């Protein structure tokens, strides 16, 4: 099979920059046969560019494609906030239609610190023998994150389960969800469950905080 | 199945071009198209190329990459119950390689021929002259080289007519050799030669088209013949018989459904793109006859304003233009030597790739039918030509114009038409054009447009109709220059067109015959491809 | 306009079997190749196989010939492919393209299905609320949650209040640890609003068809 390399494998582009990525195949393509598909996130694909020059239907003039032979590239002239996606590179030519590994176009934007909420377990997960305390980071920028569970002072690398979210598209904000899971006993048997938020908007944490008597 | 491929897609390309760019591109058409009303005869003729022409050249040759077969097996694996189409096809190839290549041996003898100072059929003096001669062609007198030709070097006059064959001229038994030699050590080792030596044999006549038109249009009186030649008069479109004329010439000129066709893209790898190919060959043939026209209308333009002779007289289609004409009007110009070189070269590389192709469509059939022949190419081959040239004997004895003008008229034609014309239901209509769109679809990578479809399945076959009724209306009993030919030589003709034709029904009787079943069960059986 | 909906696909065990089946509807689907493509858990897309307009030429991708059979139904306009002797890497999305010419590529796109291969047994959500901490709910704006805890296969379809509001609400990608899924969901919604009137999570999960509308109180 003709495995398709596509770099980079992640670009952030703030608006209005002129960005270009490339789709390197490991065997000649035919220069009609390359194609390039946009996958919205949540969304099938749709065809994009067509025989490595030709807009699909309905697709917005700033987009190009370019190359031949081996080497490809899919370019955005003036990338607006509508070009947030996965691009995949696809050779025809020959069985097997090989797809590439995908570009992914993120927005940039300024900063904005972690909304960081804290949540104790509610009554019934309590009853039912186990204990999970959630901690919420609603809307922060960029992705590059950690959370540290702190209990009585102690850290904790064991039983914590993270979720990021895919880019906003309203905003472009990520956000986060982190779970601590105990036991009853392990969870009646320290007092203060805390949890600390780094991030690149302050070397200073962000803090929320409960004792198990609230 | 792994069999060779051309290699290299120009030798393909090459090759379609040399077979399908025969001499009736340069005998033929110009006279159709100054007959015919001139430039206005390009409507008839573009139509008919367009819907028709075209299509079922592109047809022949999607077939032939996908089923990587001879015509034969290609044709009874589509259909097995019209098996008989392959071998049709390769019989009336073998019927045109008797006559074929006479032209070709009276090339080279006029290339042989002309290597004097002065050209023998300059002059009324010599010895195979009468008293008629005049130097020029004249009504009720023969010119100069009409007697040359019909005297020197066919010696006709000697033979009292097709039963009086009389004596073999030897020269032209020497030449009709020399080309069966050019064929054999061209097509014994296979396409790995054969695509080579298209190289010249197809590329030779485009290298002396240009200079005999730089000098043709360099000629005192030329725009005169361009004028008889392209003169617009449409009223000439309005009658039936024009448009007839225009698909006769349009499909024996592309020569779709010959089975050569078969024979070379056989040879493609299967993903190539035959639907270019085909437009682009197409294109070259049609444009080649054109141009062709150009070249030998300056000259006649130049015969009937400089040599003082009429424009109807000289005007004319077939040896009679590129042996009599033709070299009359060469005689009478500058190192006349050189373009009489030149000329001749140019007719014998004009019919030498157009005869490998129907050898190879022979040979390739036989080939992949039976795999005996396959191994021994070599020598199968060799019994092929010695065969051709024993028969073609005949052609070269003193009355052999009239074998030759014979098997002209019958070998193929009717027969070509009729098996064409199944070929066209086979495919449209028992095999399909829904299967033949995916077929194409998976070799090229797209299905042909509807426009070909709809071409393929019910313009194909009216084509083909109305040409094979315009030419049965147009029948007359063979005459030749005032010897009307006996009766049983038109009886032979058609025996030999009744020949070709009946194996289609033949083999499909014998094919209903040796399958079982009730007959919607043998139908069946027979219907179905041989991949489904 | 064209629409191609892929149907079938569900939780099946590894050496398992199933049919996806995609009906193709507003074209001629007896002109068109089509192909079936998936796509991994990690976006990955992996061509897995093409069958041409009447059925004639099917092509396989290495990784599944052998074990799936694509076929065609010119009649209905449906799609199908079997699969076969599954395993665990052929969990993925499962989209229809419409390919018909090479040289422009899978034009049309259906939904997609999911195909969930693997040998952990169907679990309905354990749902939780979430309530703030006991200080002080003002403000101006509280968050309010939802933690969809252990259920299988994926995925669940989480809305709040009924899908009322979905500005303010993220739902976090369920992530897999012992074979069970959680999925965790947050608001943020101005204090004048609750706990002054009802604010819920609505869960649903179809392979157990739960449905579950948890309403956050302060304690
Ligand atoms: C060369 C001298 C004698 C004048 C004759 C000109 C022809 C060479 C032109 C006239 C119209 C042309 C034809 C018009 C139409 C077509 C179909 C045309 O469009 C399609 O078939 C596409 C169908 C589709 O995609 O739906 C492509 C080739 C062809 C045969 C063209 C090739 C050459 C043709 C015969
Ligand atoms: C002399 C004047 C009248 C016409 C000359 C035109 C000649 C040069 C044209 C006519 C047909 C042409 C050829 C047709 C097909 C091919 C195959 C292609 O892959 C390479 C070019 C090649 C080999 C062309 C070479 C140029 C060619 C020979
Ligand atoms: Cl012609
Ligand atoms: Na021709
Ligand atoms: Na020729």
């Amino acid at each position: 099979e003709n495995v398709l390399t596509q770099s980079p494998a992640i670009m952030s582009t703030s608006p209005g920059e002129k960005v270009t990525m490339t789709c390197r195949a490991s065997s000649s393509v035919g220069s009609s046969y390359l194609h390039w598909y946009q996958q919205k996130s949540g969304a099938s694909p749709k065809l994009w560019i067509y025989s490595t020059s030709n807009l699909a239907s309905g697709v917005p003039a700033r987009f190009s494609g370019s190359g031949s032979g081996t080497s490809y590239s899919l370019t955005i002239s003036s990338v607006e906030a509508e070009d947030a996606a996965t691009y995949y590179c696809q050779q025809f030519s020959g069985y097997p239609l090989t797809f590439g590994s995908g570009t992914k176009l993120e927005m940039k934007r300024a900063d904005a610190a972690p909304t960081v909420s804290i949540f104790p377990p509610s009554s019934e997960q309590l009853t039912s023998g186990g204990a999970s305390v959630v901690c919420f980071l609603n809307n922060f920028y960029p992705k590059d994150i950690n959370v540290k569970w702190k209990i009585d002072g102690s850290e904790r690398q064991n039983g914590v389960l993270n979720s990021w979210t895919d880019q906003d598209s309203k905003d472009s904000t990520y956000s986060m969800s982190s779970t601590l899971t105990l036991t009853k006993d392990e969870y009646e048997r320290h007092n203060s469950y805390t949890c600390e938020a780094t991030h690149k908007t302050s070397t200073s944490p962000i803090v929320k905080s409960f004792n198990r008597n609230e | 199945d792994e069999r060779e491929t051309w290699s290299g897609k120009v030798d393909f390309l090459l090759s379609v071009i040399g077979f399908a760019v025969d001499l009736a591109n340069v005998w033929r058409f110009p006279y159709l198209c100054y007959k015919n009303g001139g430039g206005a005869f390009l409507v008839p003729y573009g139509i008919m190329l367009a819907v028709g022409g075209i299509p079922l050249f592109y047809m022949e040759l999607a077939l032939g990459q996908h089923n990587r077969k001879g015509a034969i097996t290609c044709w009874g694996r589509l259909v097995p119950l019209f098996k008989g189409i392959g071998y049709a096809v390769v019989l009336i190839a073998f019927y045109v390689d008797f006559y074929y290549n006479v032209i070709i041996a009276w090339s080279l003898r006029f290339f042989f021929a002309s290597f004097t100072n002065s050209l023998p059929w300059t002059s009324c003096n010599n010895i195979w002259n009468t008293p008629n001669c005049r130097p020029f062609e004249s009504q009720g007198f023969q010119s100069a080289a009409s007697e040359y030709f019909n005297r020197y070097i066919l010696e006709l006059n000697r033979s009292e007519g097709i039963h009086d064959l009389g004596a073999i001229k030897w020269d032209m038994a020497l030449c009709l050799l020399i080309v069966y030699l050019i064929c054999y050590f061209s097509l014994w080792k296979g396409i790995s030669t054969s695509g080579k030596v298209v190289w010249f044999t197809a590329l030779f006549p485009y290298a002396a088209l240009l200079i005999l038109l730089i000098r043709g249009l360099t000629l005192p009186g030329s725009f005169l013949g361009i004028q008889y030649y392209l003169t617009p008069n449409f009223s000439a479109i309005y009658k039936a018989e024009v448009w007839a004329d225009a698909a006769t010439q349009v499909f024996f000129s592309l020569g779709p459904g010959f089975g050569v066709l078969l024979a070379y893209a056989s040879y493609n790898k299967y993903h190539n793109n035959v639907y270019k190919d085909a437009l682009l060959t197409s294109f070259i043939n049609s444009a080649t006859s054109f141009i062709a026209g150009f070249v030998i209308f300056s000259v006649l333009g130049y015969m009937a304003h400089t040599l003082g002779v009429r424009i109807e007289d000289v005007a004319t289609e077939g040896p009679g233009l590129v042996f009599v004409v033709y070299p009359a009007a060469i005689a009478t110009m500058p190192a006349s030597t050189f373009w009489a070189l030149i000329f001749f070269m140019m007719l014998a590389t004009l019919g030498l790739d157009s005869s490998f192709g129907g050898s190879e469509a022979i040979i390739t059939a036989l080939s992949d039918e039976f795999p005996k022949i396959k191994r021994n190419r070599e020598l199968f081959v060799a019994g092929l030509f010695s065969l051709y040239f024993v028969v073609g004997l005949a052609s070269c004895t003193q009355g052999g114009f009239y074998f030759f003008h014979l098997l002209d008229r019958y070998a193929a034609g009717y027969s070509i038409l009729v098996a064409v014309f199944f070929e066209a239901i086979a495919v449209s209509w028992i095999y399909g054009t829904n299967r033949f769109s995916e077929d194409i679809r998976d070799m090229i990578g797209f299905p042909p447009g509807r426009y070909w479809q709809v071409c393929w399945r019910f313009v194909a076959p009216i084509f083909l109709l109305f040409i094979t009724v315009y030419l049965l209306i147009g029948y007359e009993p063979l005459t030749y220059a005032d010897y009307v030919y006996p009766s049983w030589a038109n009886a032979l003709g058609w025996c030999i067109a009744g020949s070709s034709v009946v194996m289609i029904p033949a083999v499909a009787i014998f094919k209903l015959l040796s399958t079982p079943g009730s007959l919607r069960q043998r139908f069946t059986i027979l219907t179905t491809p041989w991949r489904d | 306009e064209v629409q191609l909906v892929e149907s079938g696909g569900g939780l099946v065990k590894p050496g398992g079997s199933l049919k996806l089946s995609c009906a193709a509807s507003g074209f001629t689907f007896s002109s068109y190749a089509m192909s079936w493509v998936r796509q991994s858990p990690e976006k990955r897309l992996e061509w897995v196989a093409e069958i041409s307009s009447g059925g004639r030429y099917i092509y396989y991708s290495d990784t599944v010939t052998g074990r799936f059979t694509i076929s065609r139904d010119n009649a209905r306009n449906i799609l199908h492919l079997e699969m076969s002797s599954l395993r665990s890497e052929d969990t993925a999305m499962y989209y229809c393209a419409r390919g018909e010419v090479r040289q422009r590529g899978f034009d049309y796109w259906g939904q997609g299905t999911t195909l969930t291969v693997s040998s952990a047994k169907t679990t309905a959500p354990s749902v939780y609320p979430l309530a703030p901490v006991c200080g002080d709910t003002t403000g101006s704006s509280v968050t309010l949650g939802c933690l969809v805890k252990g259920y299988f296969p994926e995925p669940v379809t989480l809305t709040w209040n009924s899908g009322s509001l979905s500005s303010g609400v993220h739902t976090f990608p369920a992530v897999l640890q012992s074979d069970l899924y959680t999925l965790s969901s947050s608001v943020t919604v101005t204090s004048s609003t609750w706990p002054s009137q009802s604010i819920t999570c609505n869960v649903a999960h179809p392979a157990s068809s739960t449905k579950v509308d948890k309403k956050i109180e302060p304690r």
